[PDB]
């Protein structure tokens, strides 16, 4: 094995300096962009009642896309969700596993860099950290209800 | 003492790394809140519906 | 790194203070005022003497004796068997007597 002559580690634990700045380190808080979004969908499925011509036709394939966009937005959402779960899971599981690992010193240096000490890396562990997933899409606001219905109560 | 000098280079590398690695969040930030005001646009279209 | 550096720097500082104060200590020892006497002392004797005081320190030392205590304790017991045993005009009245 290559040893490393640059003393820069592969994988380090969790200095407390930048335990800090871990713990600042999360997913951004996006669910108010996403009540936004799902405040202007209920109005735009106001507006869509309070404009379409009950004697024309067409608007299901309006409500079918404004459903898929909601269904898709609802899920980015959950992806964020999950994303900010696994987030906080990982960062939990990296400070139990990087103070597990002997802090850093000279002779932890040599250790760290060398491969002799092994931590968690956060840039690995959040590789290794699971994707973003749908969790508890947020279709429970009225907005899928009448996106998935209002085809069939135009019709 | 000769091994030190090769622990300044790399933590200067590791410097270098940290700037750019905090510059590439700003700017992924950045395009991210971009497309925040995108959607922000999309909200004010709605409304004039 | 920062405190890896700082532990280095002072692991270094302590390696330092003793390797220097040591040096300091050999050139002391190098060379040591003791040291010039005892060679030039050594280097004071004639050719037989020298070769005679060379072969004595090589009995003295297969024995161990080549030490400042033996020498001294030999000075000291030789002085103590001169002084008080105080020590021509012997050989004059002899031969006076015989005549």
């Amino acid at each position: 094995g290559a040893l490393n002559d640059n003393p820069i580690p592969k994988s380090v634990p969790l200095h407390p300096k930048s335990g800090k700045y871990f713990h600042n380190l999360h997913a951004r808080d996006l669910s108010n962009i996403y009540q936004q979004c799902y405040k202007q969908i209920d109005e735009t499925i106001n507006q869509l009642v309070d404009s379409t011509s009950p004697s024309t036709i067409g608007i299901e394939e309006q409500v079918a896309d404004i459903t898929s966009t909601y269904k898709l937005l609802s899920t980015y959402e959950s992806e964020s969700n999950s994303f900010d779960e696994h987030i906080k899971d990982l960062k939990k599981n990296f400070k139990q596993s990087s103070d597990a690992c002997p802090q850093i010193d000279l002779s932890t240096w040599d250790k760290y860099r060398t491969g002799e000490l092994t931590a968690p890396k956060l840039s690995e562990l959040y590789l290794n950290m699971p994707t973003p997933e749908p969790a508890t899409m947020v279709n429970n606001t009225d907005t899928l209800k009448i996106l998935k219905v209002l085809p069939y109560i135009w019709n | 003492l000769k091994d030190k000098k090769p622990f300044a280079n790399t933590k200067k590398t590791l410097e270098n790394q940290v700037e750019e690695l905090t510059e590439k969040c700003s700017l992924k930030t950045d395009e991210f809140l971009k497309a925040k005001e995108k959607i922000n646009e999309i909200f004010e279209k709605l409304n004039t519906i | 790194m920062n405190d890896v550096i700082g532990f280095f720097n002072e692991r270094e500082a302590d390696l330092k203070s003793q390797y220097e104060d040591k040096k300091k200590f050999v050139k002391e020892m190098r060379d040591t005022p003791e040291f010039q006497s005892w060679m030039r002392e050594i280097r004071s004797y004639d050719q037989d003497t020298k070769e005679k005081l060379n072969k004595v320190a090589e009995k003295y030392e297969e024995e161990g004796n080549f030490n400042l205590s033996f020498v001294q304790d030999v000075l000291d017991k030789l002085e103590s068997e001169i002084a008080m045993v105080n020590h021509e005009s012997a050989v004059t009245i002899l031969d006076q007597v015989t005549a």
